[PDB]
RNA sequence: GCGGCGG
DNA sequence: CCGCCG
């Protein structure tokens, strides 16, 4: 199946949560740019003809395999509303 | 699908219906029909007269006529068991409230006066899976009850307080009437309800958001009706917000974690220095 | 319903068999449907008919058993329920050996052909006692018996 | 090649003429080839006397039907639209009260369809059938009370449809009941109305019953005669007048509703042996001497004393008797319309009778054709009873042409009420294959008829048994009526005979219906034939004897979609029909005379008789069948030969030899593979599509039209307003597209330009119109284009233009342009096969040669069956064709076996044993023995009890052959498959289902104008539908956006599915979709009326849609 | 008249056509108007379907579908993706390299291939009975026209290899493409909603040789 | 594994318990053409005659695979979750005996043939009423189109 | 709209 | 139930 999907399944107190995570994290990946990740210096993911899928492959990949390790945070009202995607333009080019 | 507890935002409603719909097709009263007398409230081909009254049992035999009666110290419900039936409680014996007084199947409507609903529920549910557990069939309990708890979610009024008598409205919006009747503002005027049996079918039919009446019934009258009363579509249940094209209150849509956030730990203390 | 302790406990036994069987043609039913590779054969017809005739021959021996009269008279003179009789043919001198029993209960398979109450040569004898002579109507004629005896 | 066959039931007479039920239909039915001299006056000249002697004083009299020159030719007809019909005019002539006889010599009222040799009708452009029918032969029957346990009810059913529908009632507690439309009156009443009185009556007929006492009744109606026929009048519901107006009463005589079936034998054979026994005139008719008589009223009761009280007969009617069900064959259905058309037209010509001048009337005010063309004509186009020929190959096409249904009319039978006829009754024996049925809806109540039925002359299936009198047995047959079959006590025909003279003692045989082990002595009739039981196409399974009858079916049925395969070849092993079918269905062309070749054209053949005569057979090339496929005649002579009397000159579309043949016999291993051959997977060996085994080609007819706008004609000419050059190449003749062109999806089959947006021109384009080049072509580009999919080699094109040689062109339409495409269908795997006893199955992987299944010497199999599909399903059959098959191959043979007959398990082994001696002893003298391979094998074929323990590998293998197995390396390994093999020659076919019609995949394209949904029907396709079953599939797995995707940025949400566009050709993440046009239109659609529909905040406040 | 016809008499078009116009009421209500449009649903943009043919080999994981119908399927992406590649200068290049097949670029299918990477696809059997009636899998282009389906799934869709046909779909928005692949993937799905036993129980063949 | 027609092997008993019930079914006739056993009483007993005898041969095949032919394709197939079912087995070695008339009433006889050896002519035939009426019930239950799953999902949607 | 047909 | 052809 997927990469410890188990793993992340304890990582939530629903299953759906998982999804949505999952998902609006695979969403920042792109929009504020793609280097906006946790864990590129070792074991970041690969594609098979040219290494290249450091740069851009699957997003919704990368979010799990950063979710699987104790990077992010996730949570009801963790960050106010608006003022994240303020910052987060300011400190990714 | 997995195994561990059932995670929170789970369309169990629609998972039930399937569950139970799909074996419907090998089911051919012996079989599918059955099945439907039983998810609508109905009066089987067999009838089995139930004892409305527990006490114990006497019998009168060899006439046109044989008559099971069901007696105490004070009274005694006659039962009329025509010369063709076939009844198997005996002279003697205690019988109680909606118990098998003649054999075959019951009638719920019945069987809900006698002994009352903890027990209407729990025969449907069984009388149910005896079908499938006959046809190989191996569902879980649980998606039987889901549905047939359905089929009582609506109780009649006897005694009054805002709305006036012979009124068939929400089981718990009545809990919410008599929660705060007697609870927040005082004067206790008791809204004495009787909990209401209904059809699968009728139950549909006679739901409580107007989103989702206009769908089947006549489209005239449920929009008439909702009109006068400047009603307010709570969104909640698929059907009515589906039309919204907005997102399911079930699923992912589920208001538990529809809002969720994520942080890179960068981020979080980005988000302290903007204070 | 009158049955012998014999009768009993042959129609609890067979019951107890169907049960069997029942539990068996119900596993198979359920692998058939669970398939759901090879629809449309007589796969399901075959095994959901035979597990009718089945819980059929089950009501018939829940609903016998569950009513039966026990009548236990081994000692009695005149042909009654759950007796057995001896019947000579005057001519041949034919030794014939047959227990009337209720209707459940008939089984030509048995030790003493086990013939129906309401059976013709089981209404026949009902009644009578050694000595007696009787006839009944046969597609070869009529062949009148004397009762030799009566055992239990 | 020798060719076997292991019959021992002496077949004794040859099967019939196959189409005979539609062929002699129609020829009794027009009798239009013999002189208006000739007896046979039923159908046509029948419905023609029976309406003929018009009496409005008029007197309009019939002469003579004739007709005969067809308009144009069978082709013609086809290439050309036009309805295959002959012109029908008769000698009338009208006599006058006056001095004075006109007779207008003809009137041409109708044109009638014709019948090809082979039985189908070409009505427009397309062939089509007329399948027969079945219903309660209008007669009289007793069936028993519907809920009431108690007595039975007496039934009167006469059709047509508009006539009564009477039943007869007895409800002791106050009423004898007969209804005629829903309606109860007292029975008495109206036999009074006829002269029985309460005195003759009751003692004639109340000689046993004291029901009676319930007739004797009216001590106060009874005592009026003539009166109570009034009396009979006030009974009707409406307020009518007294007197005269018996009309209603009318109607119950002579003419109209009871029926005008043939006086003698139509109804009056339900009359004479059922119940009563004479027969006045045609039906309950007599409205003569102001009395009537009802030679029938009294008996129907006189039975239901009877049935009711002793035993004058077991009179208890059982419905489905086929002796109570009749066929309408299309001559029958045909006239049956027929006579509504005469009845129609002379409806109009009673009216021209008064509205008339003087002597001056005869063809023209008493004739109009209207009537009768436009009922006709609704028959053969519109009744839902004539469809299009199944003409997937020649087999198909036959079984379509003899199958009966009982949905039609509607008063014979309808949906809802079926469970009871569905089944197969007793009676079906011999008459309806009890395998032919479909599967699914509809099952048992479209069904095809048996090998020997045939339908007699009033309908009743009739079937062929063998006299047989005393201990002997006759080669004289009768063809009995199921009803006369009951009486006697037939047997079966495989009871052993020493030639003339039954063989054992306790021989089988059948009473009624009932299993009954009889004496020779009292054997009076047998069967002809175990084929007689079964049908034509059933009649085709090899080992029918081993195959569940569940099963069996799929597997006739199959057959008849099978398709023609260039490479034809018959079974290894056949029933013994396949040359008939062939033969009596049309496919190839036989030699009529003794004779010699003359020519023998790729096109034509020409052959000299013997007798002096020398003629030329032009075949058929390669024509379009109606489901597309090829159908061609290669000859199979040589020039200069001399011919025997009914040889085939050319071989059909799938007949080779002279037999049917539809697929080919490849050599099959029957085991499992990787999963390839999972749950009914089939594994394909390259070397297949090598030898263009499995190929079939295919043809598609794409038509377009040169409409004629009022905006401007639409012309068709290599003119196309978008200016490419490079796409104008295949459409070298101006207009059309070259023949032998490659046509690939997308590219122009024909051209066409209509005019502009409609009415004005656009004020936008004429701008940017008049910037590059001002002076374009107004015209527009409509063009038929290759509809995405395929198309291939355009082949044979039709063209009509203005001059009409005498085609039908539609109105509007200036002319028509037909382009016929083909292609090679070479077996992939998307494709499906089966075998004759109803393994189907998907080819699941094409094998390279290379790697797989193959025999000790280098032989490779073909195709691999998975062993798991025989257990479940119960089809001994295919596992016992494959070891005669194994035979065949190494002894290059084919063989024939009979149905119940045929090859057994002995003689099997027999020719297998003569079979190893031909595989193993050339092995022995090419100079090698046994691998260390087949000894390892032995070895566990042994230990698995196959093999006799301690004999030679040699004799070993041999016992192994014997059983139907082999030995088999497995081919990627070289290494062997530990336990024999079964292999063998199956035959297996290719289905109509190439994968051709199997993969529409869109990604974007047109959305419906008045409703927002992706609809195709262009170069795009549409997109697969949702349904709500599949969108609770979704809910439950709480893909919410999957299912919001579903919903909107995939169908309504217009500006939403852009977005969405727009956003994945910027590799960027799709919008969110905010409101459903659905949402904000349904706002709307309610604001459009009272209803202030408002959406709300958090706090109950406003929210934009908009 | 545009409220509700027919409530009170029925407005025609001039002689031409007896036929109510549809009123307002009209489009609101019956089998197909327009409370019961958004219900009983429609065509979906980015379809297909086709025969299904088993997949012995592969995992159920994966699942086997037509490169022939994922360029289609995945068309956009790819063109996206075909920029990002010299293999065309601009979106409508790649379009008109693409609208004629004998011309296939070798480096396309890499492309296609690259595109899918690991993006997941649904598949529907005939009757969708209960939620296992599609489930999601990652696809792996292959040969042919038919699809390749692995083997342990035919028993949730009641489905066999006697020509039955499914059709495939595509999760757009990368939170569907979630969605679709965490709680709708097919290994995921294992037990059964119905009952607690396994859906996934090895069948016939496999139990066989096992 | 592969299928052969003598994979599908007769157990030898057949012949034996075959001729057991039919000497059987004698005394049970020569009982009635007596006056014994009612016109009702007959039947009943028959098809007991058979319905057990039918059963004895099934165990028997069963009995015959697993004592001497452990490793019969046929058998090895039917005993491992693989396919297969008893009932069918025994219609393939032993023999389908019991089948129905076009009503209800099962028919007197039985269906004395297996399918290894050639069922007959009639056998067939009347073994056809079953097999029709089985495809009956599957034309309209089948199209019933999971009614309830509508019917269920209309109540519990929400 | 009606016939046919796949699962 | 879902699907497709004419
Ligand atoms: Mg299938």
């Amino acid at each position: 199946a997927e990469p410890g999907i188990d793993k992340l399944f304890g990582m939530v107190d629903s299953k759906y949560r998982l999804t949505v995570v999952v998902a609006k994290r695979a969403q920042q990946l792109l929009r504020h740019g793609f280097k906006n990740t946790v864990l590129e210096p070792e074991e970041r993911p690969k594609m098979q003809t040219l290494e290249g899928l450091f740069d851009d492959p699957n997003a919704v990949t990368w979010a799990m395999k950063e979710l699987l390790t104790g990077r992010l945070v996730f949570g009801e009202n963790l960050v106010p509303e608006d003022r994240l995607q303020k910052e987060m333009e300011r400190l990714y080019p | 699908s997995m195994a561990r507890p059932v995670s929170i935002g789970e369309a169990v409603g629609i998972v039930a219906a399937q569950s139970i719909g799909e074996p419907g097709t090998q089911l051919t009263t012996q079989g599918l029909p059955r099945v439907i007398e039983l998810f609508e409230a109905r009066r089987p081909k067999a009838k089995a007269v139930i004892s409305e009254i527990d006490g114990v049992v006497r019998i009168e035999e060899t006439e046109e006529k044989l008559s099971v009666f069901v007696e105490s110290e004070g009274f005694s419900k006659e039962y009329k068991l025509p010369k063709e039936a076939r009844l198997l409680v005996k002279d003697g014996d205690y019988v109680e409230a909606g118990q098998p007084l003649t054999r075959g199947a019951i009638d719920p409507h019945q069987l809900l006066e006698a002994k009352g609903p903890e027990a209407v529920e729990r025969y449907l549910v069984e009388e149910i899976q005896k079908v499938y557990r006959a046809q190989g069939v191996k569902l879980h309990d649980k998606h039987i009850e889901i549905v047939v708890r359905q089929m009582m979610k609506y109780v009649e009024v006897t005694d009054p307080g805002d709305s006036r008598l012979l009124e068939g409205q929400v089981l718990e919006k009545w809990d919410v009437e008599a929660l705060n009747e007697r609870l927040i503002a005082e004067g206790k005027t008791p809204v004495a309800w009787k909990p209401l049996l209904m059809g699968v079918t009728k139950s549909a039919l006679s739901t409580k958001s107007w989103l989702s009446a206009a769908s089947f019934q006549n489209t005239t009258h449920v929009l008439t009706e909702a009109a006068i009363a400047g009603k307010k579509d709570e969104l909640i249940g698929l059907k009515e917000n589906v039309i919204l094209g907005r997102l399911i209150p079930a699923g992912t849509g589920s208001d538990f974690v529809r809002f969720t956030q994520v942080v890179d730990q960068k981020t979080l203390k980005a988000i302290e220095e903007a204070r | 319903v009158k049955l012998t302790k014999a009768g009993y406990e042959r129609l609890m036994q067979q019951l107890e068999r169907e049960r069997e069987r029942l539990q068996e043609a119900t596993k198979i039913l359920q692998e058939l449907m669970e398939s759901s590779d090879d629809y449309d054969d007589s796969g399901l017809e075959a095994a959901k008919q035979e597990k009718a005739r089945i819980e059929a021959r089950i009501d018939s021996l829940e609903d016998i058993l569950s009513r039966a009269v026990i009548l236990e008279e081994g000692s009695g003179e005149v042909i009654g329920l759950g007796s057995v009789v001896e019947l000579e043919d005057p001519l041949s001198g034919e030794r014939l050996s047959v227990q009337v029993v209720s209707p459940a209960e008939a089984n030509v398979l048995d030790t003493p052909m086990k013939i129906s109450d309401a059976s013709p040569m089981g209404k026949a004898l009902l009644g009578h006692r050694v000595g007696d002579v009787l006839s009944l109507d046969t597609p070869k004629g009529r062949r009148e018996f004397r009762v030799v005896a009566i055992h239990g | 090649m020798e060719i076997k066959r292991f019959g021992r039931i002496r077949e004794v007479i040859p099967l019939p003429p196959l189409t005979e039920i539609q062929v002699e239909s129609y020829r009794r039915a027009l009798q239009a080839d013999v002189p208006p001299e000739k007896r046979e006056n039923v159908g046509i000249q029948a419905a023609f006397r029976e309406t003929f002697p018009i009496e409005e004083g008029l007197v309009l009299d019939f002469l003579e039907y004739r007709l005969g020159e067809p308009p144009f030719p069978q082709d013609e007809c086809r290439e050309k639209d036009l309805t295959y019909q002959a012109p029908l005019y008769a000698r009338l002539q009208l006599i006058h009260k006056d001095t004075g006889l006109i007779k207008e010599d003809e009137v041409f009222l109708g044109h009638i369809p014709l019948m090809t040799e082979d039985g189908s009708f070409i009505i427009n452009g397309a062939d089509r059938v007329i399948v027969s029918q079945i219903h309660r032969s209008p007669g009289v029957y007793f069936t028993p009370d519907p809920a009431r346990p108690g007595r039975y009810i007496a039934s009167i059913i006469p059709l047509p449809k508009r006539g009564p529908w009477i039943d007869l009632e007895v409800e002791p507690n106050g009423v004898v009941s007969m209804k005629v439309n829903k309606r109860k009156f007292p029975l008495v009443l109206l036999l009074r109305v006829l002269g029985y009185d309460q005195e003759t009556l009751a003692r004639e007929l109340g000689a046993y019953g004291e029901l009676v006492q319930g007739l004797m009744d009216e001590s106060v109606f009874a005592m009026r005669p003539e009166e109570a026929l009034i009396r009979l009048f006030t009974l009707l519901r409406p307020g009518d007048p007294p007197k005269r107006d018996k009309a209603v009463a009318y109607v119950y005589g002579l003419i109209a509703d009871p029926r005008r079936y043939d006086l003698g034998e139509a109804g009056r054979y339900k009359a004479e042996e059922k119940l009563g026994i004479r027969l006045s005139g045609r039906t309950l008719a007599r409205f003569e001497d102001g009395e009537f008589k009802d030679e029938v009223f009294l008996p129907t009761l006189r039975y239901l004393f009877a049935l009711t009280a002793g035993v004058p007969g077991h009179e208890v009617d059982d419905i489905d008797h086929l002796g109570n069900r009749r066929i309408r064959t299309v001559g029958e259905l045909m006239t049956d319309q027929f006579r509504v058309g005469l009845a129609r037209l002379a409806r109009g010509v009673r009216e021209r009778m008064l509205m008339g001048s003087e002597d001056s009337l005869t063809p023209a005010k008493l004739v109009n054709s209207r009537p009768l063309e436009a009922a006709i004509r609704e028959f053969f186009s519109r009744s839902q009873l004539s469809q299009f020929k199944d003409e997937t190959n020649p087999l198909s096409s036959l079984r379509h042409k003899r199958r009966i249904s009982a949905l039609g009319p509607g008063g014979l039978t309808r949906e809802r009420a079926g469970f009871d006829v569905r089944d197969v009754h007793r009676t079906h024996y011999g008459r309806i294959c009890p395998v032919e049925t479909p599967e699914g809806a509809n099952i048992g109540l479209i069904t095809s008829l048996a090998a020997y039925a045939r339908v007699d002359e009033l309908g009743f299936i009739r079937t062929p048994y063998r006299r047989v009198v005393g201990g002997v047995v006759t080669d004289e047959v009768v063809y009995m009526t199921a009803t006369e079959e009951d009486r006697y006590t037939i047997a079966q025909a495989n009871t052993p005979l020493e030639g003339n003279r039954i063989a054992a003692e306790r021989v089988v045989a059948r009473r009624k219906g009932e299993p009954v082990i009889v004496s020779p002595e009292e054997v009076e009739f047998m069967d002809v034939s175990p084929k007689q039981v079964f049908s034509v196409n059933t009649n085709l399974i090899p080992f029918l004897e081993h195959d569940d009858a569940n099963r069996a079916l799929m597997g006739s049925n199959m057959q008849t979609q099978a398709v023609p395969l260039i490479r034809a070849q018959a079974p290894v092993v056949m029933t013994g029909l396949e040359e008939r079918v062939v033969r009596d269905s049309l496919a190839a062309l036989y030699a009529e005379e003794d004779g010699e070749v003359a020519k023998v054209d790729g096109n034509r053949i020409v052959v000299r008789y013997e007798d002096g005569r020398l003629v030329e057979y032009p075949l058929r090339r390669f024509y379009r069948s109606n489901q597309g496929t090829a159908l061609d005649q290669r000859p199979r002579v040589v020039v200069g030969q001399r011919v025997r009397k009914g040889d085939l000159l050319a071989d059909g579309p799938a007949s080779e030899n002279g037999f049917l043949a539809l697929g080919q016999n490849v050599l099959v291993a029957i085991m499992p593979f990787d999963g390839y051959n999972f749950e009914d997977a089939i594994v394909i060996s390259e070397e297949l599509l090598k030898r263009d085994f499995y190929t079939s080609i295919h043809i598609e007819r794409y038509e377009i039209e040169a409409r004629d706008t009022k905006l401007g004609p639409e012309r068709i000419t290599r003119d196309i307003p978008h200016l490419s050059e490079a796409a104008l190449r295949d459409l070298d003749e101006e207009g059309v597209v070259r023949i032998g062109a490659e046509v690939k999806p997308g590219d122009i089959l024909v051209g066409r330009t209509s005019f502009k947006g409609e009415s004005e021109p656009t004020p936008e384009e004429r701008l940017l119109r008049s910037i590059f080049g001002e002076k374009a072509r107004d015209v527009k580009d409509t063009s038929l284009r290759v509809p995405p999919g395929e198309g291939g080699i355009v082949v044979r094109t039709v063209r009509l233009r203005r001059g009409d040689p005498g085609v039908e062109l539609k109105p509007g339409v200036r002319e028509v342009v037909r382009v016929y495409v083909a292609q090679k269908r070479k077996l992939q795997v998307g494709d499906k096969l089966a075998n004759r006893h109803g393994n189907k199955g998907v080819v699941a992987k094409i094998l390279p040669v290379e790697d797989m299944p193959h025999l000790p010497d280098g032989t490779p199999v073909d195709v691999i069956l998975n062993p798991l599909g025989v257990p479940s399903r119960m089809n001994l059959g295919q596992i016992l064709e494959t070891h005669l098959g194994l035979a065949g191959y190494f002894l290059g043979q084919r063989y024939i076996s009979p149905i119940f007959d045929g090859a057994k398990e002995p003689e099997i082994k027999e020719l297998l044993a003569q079979a190893f001696e031909v595989y193993f002893g050339k092995r022995k003298g090419e100079g090698f023995g046994v691998d260390k391979r087949e000894v390892e094998v032995l070895r566990r074929a042994e230990k698995l009890g196959l093999v006799t323990p301690g004999k030679t590998p040699e004799e070993q293998l041999k016992e192994l052959f014997l059983q139907g197995k082999v030995v088999l390396y497995d081919g990627r390994t070289g290494e062997p498959i530990e336990g024999p093999i079964v292999v063998g020659q199956m035959f297996i076919m290719k289905l109509y289902h190439m994968v051709e019609d199997k993969m529409h995949a869109r990604s974007t394209g047109p959305y419906s104008l008045i409703t927002q949904q992706p609809l195709g029907g262009k170069a795009q396709f549409g997109g697969q539908r949702f349904g709500e079953m599949e969108v609770w599939a979704l809910e439950a797995y709480g893909a919410a956006h999957t299912l919001q995707e579903m919903l909107t940025l995939k169908s309504d949400d217009i500006e939403g599915r852009n977005a969405a566009y727009e956003a994945i050709i910027k590799g960027e993440d799709v919008p969110e979709p905010s409101v459903p046009e659905s949402f904000r239109v349904l706002v709307k659609e309610l604001q459009a009326l009272a209803l202030d529909v408002q959406t709300l905040d958090e706090k109950d406040n406003p929210v934009d849609i908009f | 008249a545009l409220l509700d016809n027919g409530r009170r008499g029925a407005p025609v078009t001039n002689p031409g056509s007896d036929r109510p116009l549809r009123s307002l009421t009209d489009i609101l209500s019956g089998k197909q108007g327009r409370f019961r449009q958004n219900l009983l649903g429609k065509r979906v943009d980015y379809s297909g379907r086709s025969v299904i043919v088993v997949g012995p080999q592969l995992k159920l994981h994966q699942c086997g579908l037509p490169k022939r119908m994922a360029l289609e399927l995945f068309k956009p992406f790819l063109l996206k993706k075909m920029e990002e590649k010299g293999i065309a200068p601009n979106v409508k290049a790649a379009r008109r390299m693409l609208e004629r097949q004998r011309d296939i670029k070798d480096e396309v299918w890499d492309a296609l291939e690259e595109v899918i990477h690991g993006k997941v696809v649904l598949l529907n059997r005939a009757p969708t009975l209960h939620r296992l009636g599609i489930q999601a899998f990652q696809p792996v282009l292959v040969e042919g026209q038919s699809i390749q389906l692995h083997p342990l799934v035919c028993e949730a869709f009641n489905a066999d290899f006697d020509g039955d046909q499914m059709a495939v779909h595509v999760p757009l928005s990368s939170f569907a493409q979630a969605e679709a692949r965490i709680q709708m993937l097919s290994a995921h799905n294992l037990l059964s909603p119905a009952s607690g036993e396994p859906l996934a129980k090895p069948s016939r063949d496999i139990i066989l040789g096992l | 594994i592969t299928i052969g027609i003598d994979d599908a092997v007769i157990p030898e008993e057949k012949k034996q318990y075959l001729e057991e019930a039919d000497r059987k079914l004698l005394q049970i006739e020569q009982a009635y053409e007596m006056g014994f056993l009612t016109d009702r009483e007959r039947y009943d007993q028959i098809l007991q005659l058979w319905t057990e005898t039918t059963e004895k041969v099934t165990q028997a095949v069963f009995k015959n695979f697993e004592e001497n032919y452990p490793f019969n394709p046929l058998y090895v197939m039917a005993q491992s979750g693989a396919r297969g079912n008893p009932q069918q087995i025994r219609q393939l070695c032993g023999l389908r005996g019991l089948m129905q008339k076009p009503s209800g009433e099962t028919f007197e006889v039985p269906v004395r043939s297996s399918f290894r050896e050639g069922l007959t002519v009639l056998e067939y035939f009347i073994s056809s009423h079953g097999a029709r009426k089985g495809g009956a019930d599957t034309a309209l239950r089948t199209a019933d189109s999971g009614y309830l799953t509508r019917k269920l999902v209309d109540v519990t949607h929400e």
